[PDB]
């Protein structure tokens, strides 16, 4: 079975969310992965990248939640992201799947 | 590997594929993940390349 | 050898990516309308053949717009639309050109262009638009 | 069994229709108590495909 | 017997006719009164199978 | 005798064609003065088939 | 002598050209000025008829 | 040099093409610069050419 190692691989995650101020925010992310231990990507978890992507909407929502709507708009675009891929790389520990990841950049 | 055309429809509106190659009624759909798989247009579908230009996604003809 | 090496060709020449008009907010909210371009190199042709299945430009690219969107806009946040416009030097421009090519975290940050076999070598603005309510 | 497309079009918008593969101009039906049956097309119906995508019904191409 | 393809519009309007079979070029249709005829489509007609649906006229097709 | 289409269009909506035999490519046509003629479709038209059937004009096809 | 259909899309919007001899892909065109060429159609345009009946353009079909 | 249908359809909204040589599915584009390369029709496709007369660039055919 072959697994595409080397390449880098992207998703997108974008919803309307609810922001901290009773406030709606239409948001997109885009998420670059790489893949690691094979056996891990390929005997641990059905689908990874399906599961990558809903672990990756669940970070971006829970971290959209704490924050303003003016802050998410102008200030707070570089803390968003920061704390977006520690809560994804928190969430898809338990998975144990063979992804790594590369870069969480707010769209 | 082959998908069903709704559930490949439903995957390009949810921002999915990145790159279609359509031969005829076969579709060769490599989605954003690096993953390839292969479809089957049912009947002519007008909304098909509307769908597939608006959504960004990459549409390829072939000889 | 016959029928066992095959050859890619990457073209060493600087290529020129440009993007469409966008919107971006600044800090106190006045929506601007940016068309930028970017020039970019291979640095390294085996990691950047590796790095994008097949060598594609279109694939580089696509890497390239989704990094270069997000620190324009980390830049232009903190920044008013005065500031933006009087700004004659490129200070912006530079500092993005500078994250672009150096990410944060002889180590290399994955996050970085140079992870992947792109080089950054200019970053421009084109033309700075308001909304036609503004206008 | 035999089935006729009339039917078949007002069994699709009461859903009970899960999945129609098309290879050509008939249908494979299949109900969502699992009782398939065959359809056959009278004439092309543009209307076809977006009524059934439109009813959330799965759709399988052919080979 | 054969009619004509205005007279069978104009039938089908009035809503007296009960089945319609469907053979590619060919129309046999069935009369309310269990009267069977033949009609023949001048050129495609999208229209044609809208209209049948929407007055609640039985449509059969053939292999 | 053959009557060109543009003619043909205009004497239709004159209300002055009865009959309109369809050959495909082909048209044969009586007018209201039991004047025979034929005519051609440049390509093809569904207003066409609108038209005769608006103008109450019967329309013929054939095995 | 050849004509870009584009340029003649422009040509008879101006009002110039009296008639059009359509043989499937291929249209013979006479101008006002008695002037005949060809031109060739690149794909089907269904706005073709539409635009060459609204600004009383003759056409005539070919056996 | 082959470049695909997408990124055809965005140099057309962006005008940079002066002539397109339309021969069945294959299109032979030439940039406004004299760039020649060659895109593919893979579905038929009903709006390219409004696009393209919109942005009024000489489309030809061949025989």
């Amino acid at each position: 079975k072959p697994v595409n190692v080397e390449a880098v691989r992207e998703l997108a995650a974008s919803g309307v969310m609810l922001t901290s101020d009773e406030n709606v925010v239409r948001v997109e992310m885009n998420v670059q992965y790489r893949v690691t231990n094979p056996e891990k990507y390929l005997y641990s978890v059905t689908s990874p990248d399906d599961s990558l992507r809903q672990a990756t909407d669940s970070a971006l929502r829970g971290v959209i939640g704490k924050y303003t709507m003016d802050r998410i708009l102008t200030e707070g675009r570089t803390v968003i992201r920061s704390d977006t891929q520690r809560e994804l790389e928190e969430t898809i520990r338990p998975y144990d799947m063979g992804i790594t990841l590369l870069d969480v950049n707010f769209q | 590997r082959k998908v069903d055309y709704s559930t490949f429809l439903q995957e390009v509106n949810n921002d999915q594929v990145r790159e279609a190659r359509i031969n005829g009624r076969e579709i060769n759909v490599t989605k954003k993940d690096s993953n390839r798989y292969t479809t089957y247009i049912p009947v002519q579908d007008p909304k098909l390349l509307d769908n597939l230009l608006t959504k960004n996604v990459k549409v390829v003809g072939e000889p | 050898i016959p029928f066992i090496e095959t050859v890619k060709m990457l073209d060493a020449r600087i290529q020129t990516m440009d993007n469409q008009a966008d919107r971006f907010v600044t800090k106190e909210k006045k929506d601007l309308i940016v068309d930028s371009y970017i020039k970019w190199r291979i640095s390294d042709f085996s990691r950047y053949y590796l790095a994008t299945g097949g060598g594609d430009i279109s694939q580089a690219e696509v890497l390239l717009k989704r990094k270069f969107s997000d620190r324009l806009r980390s830049e232009i946040g903190r920044l008013d639309v005065k500031d933006i416009v009087t700004d004659s030097r490129g200070r912006l421009t530079l500092e993005v050109r500078d994250a672009l090519n150096s990410g944060s975290a002889p180590v290399i940050n994955p996050n970085s262009m140079a992870a992947l076999g792109i080089e950054v070598v200019d970053v421009r603005i084109k033309q700075i638009n308001l909304p036609t309510e503004v206008s």
